[PDB]
């Protein structure tokens, strides 16, 4: 039963470290859709020109 | 002549504002850069826990 507990507090630990990364992926995802607003912009600049 | 050199200085002054503009998105994509890593932080922080 010990060994049992052991385990599911590992489980836990990963999932909590799951939760944490799925953060850190939504802020890259966001810096990417800025990145591309970026390039809009630099192409609008071009037109403009 | 004098015609040709005030059309030059209008696109240099043009190009100046338009690079202006991408040096403010910059600002905000580093900005969310430095987000990241402070998100990768806390991810450590819970494997260590």
């Amino acid at each position: 039963r010990q060994e049992w507990e052991i385990q599911r507090d590992n489980a836990d630990g990963e999932v909590k470290q799951m939760d944490a990364q799925l953060e850190s992926l939504k802020i890259r995802r966001e810096a990417a859709q800025m990145q591309v607003e970026y390039q809009e912009t630099q192409q609008a600049h071009t037109q403009a020109q | 002549s004098m015609a040709e050199h005030d059309d030059a200085d209008e696109l240099t002054t043009l190009l100046l504002q338009q690079g202006m503009e991408l040096a403010t998105q910059s600002i905000r994509i580093q900005q969310r850069t430095v987000d990241e890593v402070d998100a990768d932080i806390a991810v450590l922080a819970e494997s260590r826990r």
